[PDB]
């Protein structure tokens, strides 16, 4: 019983349970992998070792904390949990292929692993540009065992793109057009669209680097003919997107916490945060090579890509003030996960903001591979993707476990948190715009205030890591059972009890067409 | 004794939200004027005042006495 | 070549609580025990291999 | 939200417990390593 | 739209309906409360006589604590209404929720 | 007991036997680059067919035998053929970039010039036409093999199919000697890169899409498919137009323009 | 002769980041010359801009890998 | 040119497609592929709705357009009304 | 009263002050004296006393506007417990110092930083605003 | 089939909290500590 | 180079910099402006026991949501983009310098004239003279005449570098198999800092660069003498 | 374009089998035809040991390690030259 | 009935921050930790040459 329920699984809450436990327990090693980086900055001199020890680090921290933290959460684990409830569907339309999108995830972190422990490990930054990360300068297995589990999780997450693209289509109730479904649904099936899209185009290019590494194949490698540039446009045509893949499912939990806790029946303005979730999908695609404004592209070009990446603050901002107008008039509820998405709305406005000051190609020329990068995407990443994350877990931890969290003990986690990722990267700004580089083990002596501080901001985010832990033992050890919530007619998620049963929606709900 | 008068009943929640927002552009202005004044305007007078006389020759001599450079004894 | 879908519908519809990867009889017991035993085995093969790659060798 | 008391109560005492074994759980292991440091490279 | 005066006579009509039922006197003041205003004192007297039509003493007191809670801040209002209130209160023997005490924390 | 159409998938062990084979197959290429071994691998290729196989078996199980596949649950596998095939498009399109960059602008190492110097590509009205004509005619035989089975035809479905399947056979030993023939390899610069791995991701979707008609061709033998109910057979349909769609383009860009 | 030389001059058919081309257009344009010239009996001295050019703009291991190849055979530019 | 061979689905069609085939030939749509149509919603002529068990989720549409969906449970016994617009629902267990 | 887990597909109770009307009374069954005190209710309201009618809004309701709308100290809690983790981390740092961390360069020692800094001013680092710009290059010392 | 509702719809137990401690206590703490066991064993090579 | 607890750029050392001094500045206004509105307007929705909560039309205010933004972008674009295309302008250098990058070091050829070149090594810790910069000192520096328009070619011999001195506002990557040109122009003498800005390996932290801007007399008889 | 043909009636089977043995076949035996005529082997080029051919920045895992997949002894020279 | 923050919440505040304030005061202080504030004001120059 247990090997069929958990490893044969073709359930969809339990397979987002799964997802959340694997999302999990891969946020403890991206945290470790943090406070390495920061250890190691948080004096001046050599703490571990020489940049390799350290971009090794750099590089699994950031695969670890996109592919296997936000990504599994997000997409596999809310989403797995919360689509088919939102809209009144029995399971997923492929309720077994969705097992193999889960257990791919294991695999996958095995390779990545197994890259850090053989040889000296891939140490090439998460974009694995070469010819660094080629053959002569990062020869041996680390560099393949890396692109081997991005294959794993890529495949692992088209075959998810496939399934909720065809749910979120086809499992929805006779009467309802995609118009009455909420925003959450829309966000993953916006985000599956563009994991459909531009994983492929990352596979062709990482399996580009996989030949020249080991076929002798020349894509990249101007003795054959061949141009790193190329890898930088393959693996940026996927990346971008990849960030609104990363934030666009936040944006729908924040759009379902700000409407629930305001006490209100409704987001402010539906179709427009349809149309601007829309908007940031299809602009996502178009503005890549702003990741490449120093690798010498024509100027016209640069200006082309510094305009189409500045249009996205239009629907962006049609969100945040929609988010505002949500709350303007609510009965508002101070409850954790509010606190996260209040958190969100502006900390992730202010990210966006330096990703505005970073689109203009002329600055981006001093601000490039520095921290003032480094500030601008853990903003979005830290304090949005993860506030996000967190508001979500708070709020529908009662939904998927039927019992309570501590409310006094999730607002003191809220607290620590915001002060810790604030001290962490508030002070990044200012090592950008003066010049440290990213990547760097150490730096000139006059960057130290800085850093210290920073690191100092780091391990404040790890007592809050520590103390998410304990808060969720605390619930799972005190079992408060939920009895009531409120707003279930415009929260259909809950309408079944906490935790729902195995089988929801046998009966599928009845709505007329009127 | 006297009856208490009738207040303003209806769209407490509009009329307060305009009165800030209309106070929140306000302040906006009086913000941007004070940040032209104290950071930008102060910026390009900082560099007009630097370069208006400044000898790049008698810089270079100082800075060749003070032995900083390498192709400069 | 007779259409023999009928006998097969029976013999899958048959009540008798077996999974579908298992219904057809003994021979499907046998090929899932074939495949789950190379891919555990394989998979702890792996892990020797990666024990072997992780540390220098000479 | 509404829910019914606790059926297994954690005391003060038992959350001070669970607090301190989860910290330590992170702490022990990585301070150890890190303790270590030197005698890893100056070796 | 329509006038302040149209809804207004819009939502007396509405209580005034001699025999509203539970369901319906439940479901004006719950979206009665999700408008930007506090009710005219001639609609809460219509909704206070449903209630008593009703029989239900308890949720004419509810509505009184739900025109002082759409006041917000605006302490002014609750004591206007129910100075407007008066002979209707007296007339119905309804209590205040202050004078029952309800106002207490 | 259900009242809605769709398809509780009965516990699987398969995604967890392909996942696993995934992780065999990948750590099995590892070895086989590094280690010098190849005995991962094929334990990796031999559980891939084996869950393959065993997948689609109960697929046809709880569809042709046991009735699961209602019209809901055929217009989802409908869409998730669409978007399988979207992916693959877009994998393909990778590979075109890499070549429209490289040919485009030709480095100096090659000669600044496209084809590079020492390059001498292969006459494209000879066996690449060949092969053109060879997926084209198989998309028409393949479509008369649709009308054939919506008009009842036994017969004439397995002649058509026959053909086609024939026809993919025909282009993989022609493409088969090709690539032994050519004067030039995958270790000439760019233009060995591109057009091996191109043609040869495309050559795999040939073998791919031939074994996914062959299947169909034996489940047409055995009467699976009813003349309305063959989603099978018209996604192997779909996933062959992709595969002609695809070679078009490559002959095209890399045989034609590109020589 | 119309000298003077600084450096190699602003040239608008390469007016980009990119000046991989100009290089190399500019060593091709003196070896070409310098064969028309030592060929038909005539002065290289007339090929000297595109010297100066060339040697302006190309890195030192271009030219070291492009002379050693032209030695060698294996230089795939037409000269 | 032509001949035979093939099975039809009145044929070989089984199981729950064969049942949702032949309902459908009936008229009937007992595995819900269909939007019930709304009657005028009174309490004299409430929307009916079917159901294997004694409650069954209702979702309310309540104008045409609207993005917000009300949902509630509507359980066997007398006519229950939508909370946002009151259009009346009767349960008819079978 | 006693609100059970089987029963959530059940209209509840709610006491929230946007919702002031909930969809089921507080306390649904009834005492011989509060089947008398319903009875007395269809009579004037005038004929109840003051603990009828508080019975009467306790059988409907549980809490008053007043009692679900109270402030409560927990924000004492929450800051002062954020303070004491927030404290315990400088615990860890206190650790890593004297643990992990070894010296600092010997460019961090008073002199070669005196050292540094007038050679920096030597070569007029940062001079139009960030650094020797304020120094006083005439008097030889910091500006004022 | 399954078990169903609250401490049931998970692959650990709950039902006593110190073994529950336990084992969440292996689940994270090994998540956090393997990086630092992998610098050490990149250290300890070479 | 920076100085301890710097908040923003570097002083600018030339007008291009100067140019994006002044850009920043505004868009840093604009960036102050909205992260301030937005919170405020977050306080200020939070901050009332007033309450609307049934339906709200979007149509008008989604039109202000629009529009200020729009002329807020474009009020960045104009000034970004007019300093791209002065960046880009033809001005006619009077020297070029090349740079190879390495692992870990910089190469630098002038070749107009004489076939001038050399390596440039990060000063180890151990070994820098008093009152010298930890990481930033190289044994051979960049000289180059001051006042004067230089095209700077830059490329690689092994993997990525990228070729950066934050005053002069450059940042130019180094591909193998490209030459990519940028223009410096110093207005002043001195000694301006820059470091590798492409991860590159062991050593990426420990391969800086150092010009050093003097008249173009002293910038000759040095040339000469590096011969 | 509607490129020559006609009936547009019945798009049916009968009419793919018309263009599968009428069209699509006789344009098969056509470029048989025309290939299986220019086919026999033409002479190979002079071996010239350029740099941006002939790969080797690792071997290959089969071989020796020096010699591709589909190696042709006829027509793919190795790094040194042609084979004996 | 006093809940845990009438009872405790007054003492859980004050212990907090004075604890808080007391330990990163010493951290910043007593430790050797560099902070490397900025030389204007601060620093005498020296002849380094
Ligand atoms: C969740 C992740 C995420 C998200 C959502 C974003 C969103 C954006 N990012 Fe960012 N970004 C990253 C993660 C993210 N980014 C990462 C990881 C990197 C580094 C990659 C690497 O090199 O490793 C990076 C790097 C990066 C660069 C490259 C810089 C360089 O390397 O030199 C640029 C340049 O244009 C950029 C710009 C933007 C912009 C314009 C947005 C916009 O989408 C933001 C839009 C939002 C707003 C503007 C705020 C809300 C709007 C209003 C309140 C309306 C009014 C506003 C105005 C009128 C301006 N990002
Ligand atoms: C006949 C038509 C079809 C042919 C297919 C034959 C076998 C290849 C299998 C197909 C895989 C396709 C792409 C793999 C990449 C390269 C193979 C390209 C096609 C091919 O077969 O290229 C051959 C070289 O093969 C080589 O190196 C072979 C290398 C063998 C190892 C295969 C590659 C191993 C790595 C595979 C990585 C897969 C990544 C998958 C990503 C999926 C992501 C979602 C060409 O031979 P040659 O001697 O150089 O020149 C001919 C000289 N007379
Ligand atoms: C090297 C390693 C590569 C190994 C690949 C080897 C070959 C794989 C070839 C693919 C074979 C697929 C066989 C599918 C058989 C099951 C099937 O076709 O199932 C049908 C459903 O379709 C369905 O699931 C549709 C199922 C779609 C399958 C899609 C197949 C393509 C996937 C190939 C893998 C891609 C690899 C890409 C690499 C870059 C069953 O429904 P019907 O047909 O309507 O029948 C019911 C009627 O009888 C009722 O009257
Ligand atoms: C039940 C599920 C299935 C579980 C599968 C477990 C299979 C384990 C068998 C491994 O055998 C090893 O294989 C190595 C490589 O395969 C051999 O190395 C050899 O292999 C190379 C390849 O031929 C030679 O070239 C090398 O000399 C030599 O080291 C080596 O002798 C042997 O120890
Ligand atoms: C970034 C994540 C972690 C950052 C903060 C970690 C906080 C440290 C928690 C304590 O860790 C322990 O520290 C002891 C020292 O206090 C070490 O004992 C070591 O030192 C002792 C005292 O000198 C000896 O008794 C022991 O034998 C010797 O192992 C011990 O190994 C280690 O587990
Ligand atoms: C035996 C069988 C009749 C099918 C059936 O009615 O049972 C016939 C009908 C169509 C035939 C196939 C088709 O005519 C196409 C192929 C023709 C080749 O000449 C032989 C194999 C070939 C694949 C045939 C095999 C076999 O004779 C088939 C399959
Ligand atoms: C931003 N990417
Ligand atoms: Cu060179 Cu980084
Ligand atoms: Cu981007
Ligand atoms: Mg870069
Ligand atoms: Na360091
Ligand atoms: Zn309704």
């Amino acid at each position: 019983m247990f090997i069929n329920r958990w490893l044969f699984s073709t359930n969809h809450k339990d397979i987002g349970t799964l997802y959340l436990l694997f999302g999990a327990w891969a946020g403890m090693v991206g945290t470790a992998l943090s406070l390495l980086i920061r250890a190691e900055l948080g004096q001046p001199g050599t703490l571990l070792g020489d940049d390799q020890i350290y971009n090794v680090v750099v590089t699994a921290h950031a695969f670890v904390m996109i592919f296997f933290m936000v990504m599994p959460i997000m997409i596999g684990g809310f989403g797995n949990w919360l689509v088919p409830l939102m809209i009144g569907a029995p399971d997923m339309a492929f309720p077994r292929m969705n097992n193999m999108s889960f257990w791919l995830l294991p695999p996958s972190f095995l390779l990545l692993l197994a890259s850090s422990m053989v040889e000296a490990g891939a140490g090439t930054g998460w974009t694995v540009y070469p010819p660094l990360a080629g053959n002569l300068a990062h020869a041996g297995a680390s560099v393949d065992l890396t692109i081997f589990s991005l294959h794993l999780a890529g495949v692992s997450s088209i075959l998810g793109a496939i399934n909720f693209i065809t749910t979120i289509i086809n499992m929805k109730p006779p009467a309802m057009s995609q118009y009455q479904t909420p925003l959450f649904v829309w966000s993953v099936m916006i985000t599956a669209v563009l994991l459909l899209l531009s994983l492929p185009v990352l596979a062709a290019g990482i399996t580009m680097l996989l030949t020249d590494r080991n076929l002798n194949t020349t894509f990249f490698d101007p003795a054959g003919g061949g141009d790193p540039i190329l890898y930088q446009h393959l693996f940026w045509f996927f990346g971008h997107p990849e960030v609104y893949i990363l934030i666009l499912p936040g944006f729908g939990m924040i759009s379902h916490i700000v409407t629930y806790y305001s006490g209100k029946k409704e987001p402010f303005g539906y179709m427009g945060m349809v149309w601007a979730m829309m908007s940031i999908g299809f602009l996502g695609f178009i503005v890549w090579a702003h990741h490449m404004f120093t690798v010498g592209m024509d100027v016209d070009t640069r200006a082309y890509f510094t305009s189409a990446t500045m249009i996205i603050a239009i629907p962006t901002g049609v969100k945040v003030f929609s988010w505002l107008a949500t709350l303007h008039g609510g009965n508002i509820k101070w409850s954790p996960a509010m606190m996260w998405a209040l958190g969100f709305i502006f900390l992730f406005t202010v990210g966006g903001l330096t990703g505005i000051v970073l689109a203009n190609s002329s600055l981006d020329i001093v601000l490039h591979d520095t921290y003032y990068v480094v500030a601008h995407f853990h903003y979005v990443l830290s304090m949005g993707a993860v506030f996000a994350i967190m508001g979500g877990f708070v709020h529908w931890f009662p939904l998927f476990s039927g019992y309570t969290l501590n409310d006094t003990w999730a607002k003191i986690h809220f607290a620590i948190m915001f002060v810790g990722v604030n001290m962490t990267f508030f002070p990044q700004h200012f090592l950008g715009l003066s010049g440290m580089p990213r990547r760097y083990s150490d730096y000139p002596d006059a960057y130290t205030m800085w850093n210290t501080i920073s690191s100092m901001g780091s391990f404040i985010s790890l007592t809050a890591v520590m103390l998410m832990v304990f808060i969720i033992w605390e619930a799972f050890a005190s079992k408060r059972e939920v009895l009531t919530v409120d707003l279930t007619t415009t929260n259909l998620e809950w309408l079944n009890g906490c935790p729902p049963p195995y089988h929801t929606f046998e009966e599928p709900t009845y709505v007329n067409l009127k | 004794s006297t009856a208490l008068a009738k207040p303003q009943m209806r769209g407490l929640l509009a009329r307060r939200l305009r009165f800030h927002i209309v106070g929140a552009f306000m302040v906006s202005l009086g913000f941007a004027t004070f940040y032209k004044f104290a950071v930008a305007e102060k910026r390009k007078k900082a560099y007009a005042d630097f370069y208006r006389n400044y000898d790049s020759m008698k810089d270079f001599e100082e800075m060749r006495k003070a032995g900083i450079f390498q192709s400069a004894k | 070549f007779e259409n023999r879908v009928a006998e097969k519908q029976k013999l899958f519809q048959e009540d008798n609580g077996l999974p579908v990867h298992l219904k057809g009889g003994a021979t499907d017991n046998i090929l899932y025990r074939v495949t789950m035993t190379l891919c555990l085995g394989g998979t702890l093969y792996s892990l020797y291999c990666l024990g072997w790659a992780s540390f220098p060798h000479k | 939200i509404t829910a019914k008391p606790a059926k297994t109560p954690t005391s003060p005492k038992e959350q001070a417990i669970g607090l301190s074994v989860t910290f330590l759980s992170f702490l022990l292991p990585a301070g150890w390593v890190l303790y270590h440091l030197d005698n890893y490279k100056k070796s | 739209h329509e006038t302040d005066e149209e809804f207004d006579a819009r939502w007396v009509t509405y209580f005034n309906k001699p025999d509203i039922d539970a369901w319906e006197l439940r479901k004006g003041m719950n979206t009665l409360v999700g408008y930007d205003l506090v009710p005219e004192p001639k609609i809460i007297d219509a909704a206070l006589r449903a209630c008593r039509r009703l029989n239900d003493f308890a949720s004419a007191v509810r509505i009184l604590e739900v025109v002082k809670d759409k006041a917000g801040p605006h302490k002014e209002i609750y004591p206007y209404v129910i100075q407007e209130l008066r002979p209707t209160l007296n007339e119905l023997g309804i209590s205040t929720p202050e004078e029952l005490g309800l106002d207490k924390v | 007991h259900q009242t809605h159409a769709y398809h509780m998938v009965n516990p699987s062990p398969w995604p967890l036997t392909g996942a696993l084979s995934a992780l065999l197959m990948t750590s099995g290429l590892t070895m086989w680059f590094h280690f010098n071994s190849m005995t991962l691998l094929m334990i990796g290729l031999t559980t891939n067919m084996l869950t393959m196989y065993q997948w689609w078996r109960d697929v046809i199980r709880e569809s042709t035998f046991q009735g699961h596949h209602t019209p809901a649950v055929q217009k989802g596998l409908r869409y998730g053929m669409i978007l399988f095939i979207i992916s693959e498009v877009l994998f393909f399109t990778g590979f075109f970039w890499a070549f429209y960059h490289s040919s485009l602008a030709p480095t100096p190492e090659l000669g600044g010039c496209w084809p590079p110097t020492g390059i001498h590509p292969l006459n494209p009205l000879e066996v690449p036409l060949l092969n053109t004509s060879v997926l084209l005619a198989s998309g028409v035989s393949i479509t008369w093999a649709h009308h054939s089975l919506m008009e009842g035809d036994r017969k004439h479905m397995l002649q058509a199919l026959f053909i086609t399947i024939t026809l993919g056979v025909y282009f993989t030993l022609l493409q088969a000697s090709e690539y032994y023939e050519a004067p030039f390899t995958i270790s000439d610069g760019v233009y060995g890169s591109t057009f091996f791995v191109a043609t040869g991701f495309h050559g795999l979707h040939v073998i791919i899409g031939s074994t996914f008609l062959i299947v169909c061709f034996f489940r047409q033998l055995k009467f699976h498919f009813t003349s309305n109910h063959h989603f099978g057979f018209e996604a192997a349909a779909w996933y062959w137009h992709f595969v002609d769609v695809v070679w078009l383009f490559l002959y095209v860009s890399i045989y034609w323009w590109g020589s | 002769k119309i000298k003077n030389y600084q450096t190699a001059p602003f040239d608008s058919r390469f007016p980009n980041q990119n000046q991989t081309r100009n290089c190399w257009q500019n060593y091709l344009d003196f070896h070409r010359c310098e064969k028309a010239m030592t060929a038909k009996g005539g002065d290289v001295s007339v090929c000297e801009w595109y010297r100066r050019v060339y040697k302006s703009l190309c890195p030192i291991s271009w030219v070291s890998t492009w002379d050693d190849r032209r030695a060698e055979g294996t230089f795939p530019g037409k000269i | 040119a032509s001949g035979g061979g093939v099975p039809t689905d009145e044929e070989q069609a089984t199981g729950l497609e064969r049942e949702v085939m032949l309902a459908a030939r009936k008229g009937q749509d007992p595995y819900n592929i269909l939007a019930p149509k709304a009657t005028s919603g009174t309490k004299e002529d409430p929307n009916l709705v079917p159901s294997i068990t004694n409650k069954r989720i209702v979702g309310c549409i309540c104008e045409e357009d609207n993005s917000t969906v009300i949902w509630f449970w509507l359980h066997k016994g007398e006519a229950q009304r939508c909370p946002s617009c009151g259009t009346h629902y009767k349960l008819v267990p079978h | 009263s006693v609100v059970k887990s089987e029963d959530y597909a059940l209209p509840s109770y709610v006491d929230r002050r946007d919702y002031p009307l909930p969809d089921v009374a507080h306390v649904k069954n009834l005492s011989a004296s509060q089947k008398a005190l319903k009875e007395k209710e269809k009579a004037s309201w005038s004929s109840l006393s003051i603990d009828e009618k508080v019975e009467l809004y306790r059988l409907k309701f549980k809490e008053s506007f007043a009692e679900m709308n109270r402030s409560t100290n927990e924000w004492k809690t929450v800051v002062g417990a954020a303070m004491f983790f927030i404290g315990f981390t400088a615990l860890l740092l206190i650790w890593e110092k004297h643990y992990v961390y070894g010296p600092i360069p010997h460019t961090f020692e008073e002199e070669w930083v005196a050292k540094q800094t007038k050679r920096m001013l030597d070569m007029k680092v940062a001079p139009i605003q960030g650094f020797s710009a304020k120094w006083d290059y005439d008097k030889n010392e910091w500006k004022k | 089939h399954y078990e169903e509702g609250p401490g049931k719809n998970i692959p650990f137990s709950v039902e006593n909290k110190w073994r529950l401690l336990a084992m969440m206590t292996l689940f994270f703490g090994s998540g956090f500590a393997a990086p630092f066991f992998i610098v050490r064993h990149q250290l300890l090579k070479k | 180079m920076a100085y301890p607890m710097q908040l923003g750029f570097q002083d600018a050392t030339s007008p291009i910099m100067e140019e994006l001094l002044h850009f920043h500045d505004h868009t840093l206004m604009i960036v102050f402006l909205i992260s301030s509105l937005v919170l405020y307007i977050i306080s200020l929705m939070l901050t009332t026991k007033l309450t609307h909560t049934s339906t709200m039309d979007a149509q008008e205010v989604e039109t202000i949501w629009t529009i200020l933004p729009a002329i807020i972008l474009i009020l960045i674009a104009l000034p970004s983009l007019r300093i791209l295309y002065m960046m880009d302008e033809i001005n006619n250098p009077s020297l070029t310098v090349k740079t190879m990058g390495h692992q870990w070091y910089w190469s630098y050829e002038y070749t107009d004239y004489e076939d001038l070149s050399f390596d440039s090594y990060m000063i180890p810790t151990s070994e820098l003279k008093p009152g010298e910069l930890r990481l930033l000192e190289v044994d051979n520096r960049v000289v180059l005449p001051m006042e004067m328009t230089i095209r700077m070619l830059v490329s690689s011999e092994d993997v990525l570098h990228s070729w950066a001195v934050p005053s002069l506002g450059l940042k130019t990557d180094a591909i193998p198999g490209r030459l990519n040109q940028t223009t410096l122009m110093s207005s002043r003498p001195g000694l301006y800092y820059g470091q590798c800005s492409e991860i590159c390996g062991s050593n990426h932290s420990f391969m800086p660069i150092v010009l050093e801007l003097v008249p173009l007399k002293y910038f000759e008889k040095w040339s000469a003498s590096m011969l | 374009a509607s490129a020559a043909k006609g009936d547009h009636g019945g798009t049916g089977a009968r009419t793919w089998r018309f263009l599968t043995f009428g069209l699509a076949l006789p344009s098969v035996a056509l470029c048989t035809l025309n290939s299986w005529l220019h086919s026999g082997h033409r002479e190979r080029p002079a071996f010239i040991p350029y740099h941006h051919l002939r790969i080797r920045t690792k071997p290959f895992s089969w071989g020796d390690g020096n010699h591709t997949f589909f190696h042709n002894p006829r027509v793919n020279p190795l790094p040194t030259g042609y084979e004996k | 009935a006093p809940d845990f923050h009438d009872k405790y919440g007054n003492a859980v505040l004050a212990s907090g921050a004075t604890f808080c304030v007391a330990v990163w005061v010493y951290m910043a202080t007593q430790i050797g930790i560099e902070w490397n504030p900025s030389p204007v004001g601060r620093v005498t120059p020296k002849e380094w040459r």
